[PDB]
């Protein structure tokens, strides 16, 4: 029939249909943008929604995939000990002044981070709420590992503007936050047919490119990127 | 797109004069207009430490030391004599009407709306929930605060003065009307109308308001407290002050009118309180908390932008509670 | 070519005086003249926020911390005693001529025109129907701005003082002359004669103009407000300070001035709003809105240049607008 | 001589003129927005940077006078005496579940108000660095007491497009938040001269209104809303 | 001149009152008699 999106992926059909057993049969081919991940034999009897559960599956296994491996680092405040962890922080970045540290009796407080060659200074319960707010990843931190460093940058002339695809990782449908366009629509303030020209791609006309300040500011709010 | 006035400033109305102290004998009531005036006196007070210490004044030697130095003050008192045990409270209060009509608008078209709106209900229902919620704040001693806690009796007689004159009279039994219910009485129907009659702009309403209160013999009567300047010595600190207007105690007047606004009993909270004040977002001070949060968009400011810019009329609950505060006035609008 | 003068600095007519106010009874009004003084005294007000939140505010906590910390304040409040029900607010007004003369200018060309131009204009048509609508604002109790929503009864009395004594005495119901209509009666035709001699030169105008509302028994009246320096604490704030001048509140003679000018019926907008203050783009400031727009061809400044500079006389009604603003004078003229 | 416009500030001098004394003078106003505030009387001799550094003292009164009349909440992370303050953050909105409180043995931290009637919560050390990072003040936010609730509002029904006077606070020249034009041109992606048309008024040519999108970005940027 | 029922012995109101509210840990009968006793006389407890 005719391809399902979800997301950043595209459930294409071969425009050939096979007869395995005695029934028509279609190849469905998923893919992540150029990269497919399962090509499997389905019926031309199945809906759209069972197409997708076919796939839900390694849809699923990839989402998890893609959130262990661009989780954000842990910080771990703990006490002068160094074994009893106080709290933890998941942060975007972490701080410049970090070195490899052990805690001692010296300071009551101490800031390392959960890899294990632990790099930490000594901090003070201000020092760690300034650094805590300054540093902080979003909670959707994980969806920036799935995009491109040039339309994440914060300077003027390094920035590229998102195609469809890297719009439609964050903005609808299948998207990893969860939102659809109205919604993403809504906390830009633009109309839904203004943000439909925005993630529709095709030809030029009835497509725009978003600027650096409505992009960075719906990942802001969406909670993907600075957003603390 | 009828976006709301910058400035709506209202008047308010039933504005009550200040409430004026005297002191008496039950059953003396009926010639009460000679009675002395309770007088704010002064007395020492001597005390210890009764406050909650913040784990240094803890230690047994700090504490005695703060004991063996005690703080002095002298306060303000209101005590009745010793053969008086009747607290008469005396205040005139005036029902103007025209609430729908702002002092202040910036918007025409939004002074139309909003006149269309009130005239709109109005036509639904008149000034009558809220005149016989008003009418049971007048005839229980509500603005007898704290004079009313530990009265064994207390008496209201409110007189329409129409030329100077008493039109009609009204006694009531303000322990029998209770702070709680809103009740249905044929005399406090009467005083509804009439409460009515000059919110709508029917008549002109004036009535005087005296209440009695059988607190005892000598005992402490509460007036309004004043605001301390704190300049003078440690010793002669004066913590209290009380209000008086000339060498006679007084509650504020608009303490009395807060009182007289404790009719909302429609916030989303539960009726364990009961009435409270209508306030933009229901704030209570003794509570410290507010009823009618903007969160759960129950607050005055939400419900008369859903009835007059979108036309989303509220329940007539809500309508009673926005007229009401539209009633007591403010500067409402963006500063 | 009678290009425009650059000062034209012009001298108010009408002045009054400060209007006193004092305390008495109805039916005492003969015996007004010993009424004791209205005193500013000070109260204490403790409120919690009713105002408009930013959104910012609008989170519960901090609407709770605004209530567990309500804003103190004291204020000036000006009332009557609690046997005293009638205000009485008393005022002179020296009605003066020599109207289209400015006390200031820069051209003897212009100075000649504008005084040739209200020359024909009072031949054609002298002071006859500012006078009856100054008469009317004198008749009604205008100058009781807040002092007049809620009065029961309101009298105004108007004395001709003529070498110490009085001339002629007006006796007008001010509630019924409304704020509205400028009807005709006999009593207001021959003040508008006497303040049309005061205008026209002929002769010299002074009055004594008492006024006395029903505001009701201890009810609080409202002068004029000062400004607030806001030079101390937030608690010892003093919010609100009222205009007196030896322990006696009075309302300030600007005020009156303007209840007096407030004739001009002929904006551009709907008159059935109500008429207006003669002031230059007809403005009033608790609706915000400028009737007399400088884009409309109808403003004072306009219909001035019309008049003056190229002859284009305007209508009668306009014509009297231009002349009422000569009469209650200004700083005309550019930079 | 002319108006001198030093941030939302304006140094307007008299038409007319006067000559105290033997030297000529100038009736100089500020005002702040359509509220005048200090006038003196400057002599025409004074040059335009006289009279501003003359009239720059009323100018930092006001700032400081801003600032402190906006300064945001604070919360102290105490212990369970209460007595002792471990932590103070700058809030800029209060959390939504404090309560009359005060700290008590059972529970190890406690956050209380800065005010008298202390209400507060009992929280661990993580749920601290939760509230500290979603509740954070901005270093800049007083400026926020000088804006209007419609243009600081995160829902764009009810947002309102800032003016003249509400951007010309924290954009350019001598503003509160010191940045220049081209600084917050560069903070918002794009050149100086398409931010010049969003900063000078006047006719509706070169008048385009900021975005909603674009004005909380750049509020963001300037750490004057949103930023925590 | 001299405090009985000293904070450090934890026998006096506050701690009292705040063992018998949060902790649920009612004290002896006469000691919820003088807890009583002391909401009976009023005061300004709480934070000060």
């Amino acid at each position: 029939m005719n391809a399902i999106h979800i997301g950043p992926f595209s459930i294409t059909p071969a425009a050939r249909g096979l007869h395995y057993g005695g029934l028509p049969h279609h190849q469905w081919t998923l893919y992540y943008g150029p990269r497919e991940m399962a090509i499997k034999t389905l019926p031309d009897s199945y809906t759209s929604s069972e197409v997708r559960d076919e796939f839900s599956d390694i849809i699923a296994e990839f989402v998890i995939d893609a959130r262990h491996r661009y989780a954000p680092d842990v910080l771990e405040l703990v006490n002068s000990d160094g074994d009893a962890v106080l709290a933890r922080v998941a942060v975007s970045r972490l701080p410049e002044a970090l070195s490899g540290c052990i805690p001692d009796d010296r300071f009551p407080y101490w800031l390392l981070t959960a890899s294990r060659p632990r790099l930490g200074l000594p901090v003070t319960l201000n020092e760690y709420t300034a650094l805590a707010v300054e540093l902080s990843a979003p909670p959707l931190a994980w969806i920036t590992g799935l995009l491109p460093g040039e339309v994440l940058t914060h300077d003027a002339e390094e920035w590229r503007p998102p195609t469809s695809w890297e719009l439609r990782h964050v903005v609808g449908e299948g998207s990893f936050t969860g939102v659809s366009g109205a919604a993403a629509a809504a906390l830009l303030g633009m109309s839904a047919t203004n943000f439909r020209k925005y993630t529709a791609g095709d030809s030029a006309a009835n497509r725009q490119k978003i600027s650096f300040a409505a992009w960075h500011y719906l990942l802001d709010r969406l909670g993907v990127k600075r957003a603390s | 797109i009828l976006s709301t006035a910058s400035v709506l400033a209202f008047e308010r109305k039933l504005d009550p004069s200040d409430a004026l102290m005297s002191a008496g004998a039950w059953a003396q009531r009926d010639a009460s207009q000679e009675w002395p005036a309770v007088t704010v006196r002064e007395k020492s007070v001597r005390g210890t430490i009764s406050n909650r210490l913040k784990t240094k004044d803890r230690d047994p030697a700090k504490l005695d030391a703060s004991i063996q130095s005690p703080n002095l003050q002298t306060v303000d008192v209101a005590n009745l004599p010793s053969d008086a045990d009747t607290l008469k409270v005396r205040f005139t209060l005036r029902v103007l009407g025209g609430a729908g009509t702002p002092s202040a608008c910036n918007d025409a078209a939004y002074r139309d709306k909003l006149l269309q709106t009130v005239a709109t209900y109005v036509n639904d229902q008149g000034f009558a929930e809220l005149a016989r919620r008003y009418a049971h704040n007048l005839a229980n001693a509500r603005f007898l605060w704290r004079n009313r806690v530990g009265a064994e009796a207390v008496e209201v007689r409110i007189n329409h003065i129409r030329q100077g004159e008493v039109a009609r009279a009204w006694r009531f039994d303000a322990l029998a009307i209770g702070l709680r219910d809103f009740k249905a009485d044929a005399e406090l129907d009467a005083l509804a109308e009439l409460i009515a009659s000059g919110l709508s702009g029917s008549g002109h309403v004036l009535l005087e308001v005296v209440a009695f209160a059988r607190i005892g013999d000598g005992q402490e009567v509460f007036p309004s407290q004043e605001l301390i300047l704190d300049k003078g010595d440690k010793k002669g600190q004066k913590s209290k002050t009380l209000y008086s207007v000339r060498d006679a105690a007084a509650i504020h007047s608009q303490k009395i009118g807060n009182a007289l606004r404790t009719i909302d009993t429609w916030y989303p909270d539960e009726d364990g309180l009961g009435p409270i004040a209508v306030e933009p977002y229901g704030s209570v001070t003794s509570q410290g908390k507010a009823y009618r949060q903007p969160k759960q968009k129950l607050d005055f400011y939400t419900l008369l932008d859903n009835w007059v810019l979108r036309d989303e009329a509220p329940a007539v609950e809500q309508q009673h509670y926005v007229i009401a505060n539209l009633i007591r006035g403010g500067v409402f609008g963006e500063a």
